[PDB]
This record gives C-alpha cells, sequence and structure tokens, in this order.
C-alpha cells in the first residue's frame, strides 16, 4: 500500500521528499493518460500499468493492499510470504522506487496542468 | 492523507 510505497520512496531516495513524486508530470500521482512528459513520469507510468495488470487478479487493490517488505543498508526487499497479490504489488512499488532513484527531476515537470497537457 | 501513483 501508498503508505508502503511512501516508506519505499523513502528509503531509496533520501535527499528527497516522497511529496516530490505525488504530483508529477502526466502519471505521478494524478492519474494519468498521454505520453509521459519525461524519464521520471515514464517511470511513473510503468508504475501505472503494473497496478493495472495487478488489478486483474481478483480481490487484488493496489493502493490499499498491505504487503511485506523491509529497507535496510540501502536495500528495497519483497518477502516471500506474500501471496500473488501482494507480491506483485510490492515489486511493482519496489520497480518504480528504484526507478525514481535513477531519473532526472525536472521541477517543470511537477505540477502541470492535467486537463491541458493530457485528456 | 494522500495518493502518489
Amino acid at each position: 500500500n501508498l503508505y508502503q510505497f511512501k516508506n519505499m520512496i523513502q528509503c531509496t531516495v533520501p535527499s528527497r521528499s516522497w511529496a516530490d513524486f505525488a504530483d508529477y508530470g502526466c502519471y505521478c500521482g494524478k492519474g494519468g493518460s498521454g505520453t509521459p512528459v519525461d524519464d521520471l513520469d515514464r517511470c511513473c507510468q510503468t508504475h501505472d500499468n503494473c497496478y493495472n495488470e495487478a488489478e486483474n487478479i481478483s480481490g487484488c487493490r493496489p493502493y490499499f493492499k498491505t504487503y511485506s517488505y523491509e529497507c535496510t543498508q540501502g536495500t528495497l526487499t519483497c518477502k516471500g510470504d506474500n501471496n500473488a497479490c501482494a507480491a506483485s504489488v510490492c515489486d511493482c512499488d519496489r520497480l518504480a522506487a528504484i526507478c525514481f532513484a535513477g531519473a532526472p527531476y525536472n521541477d517543470d515537470n511537477y505540477n502541470i496542468d492535467l486537463k491541458a497537457r493530457c485528456n | 492523507l494522500a495518493i502518489y501513483s
């Protein structure tokens, strides 16, 4: 869940508050739809897709699902106890967080008009 | 309160 995703972001990208990613480009935070403004938006886009596939697993709700994971000494790990759904969700978030840590951050792309630059 | 991505 987004509390855990939050904590994931906070442990892979220390220097930057998680809020910085809650409203960026067309796919970070606010729904989406349209071409990702940039790499950091692409990370999120892939992340939105991951959630949609996960939604295919019945009784699987990407935002409220609580999975098992840990982050220590710079290592983000999805534990083995997770069922199919939790595992998927965990890995979605995990891949995203790692993606965030390697992508540039453009301030011009923070909180852009959604309605006019994304249908 | 709410949602990142």
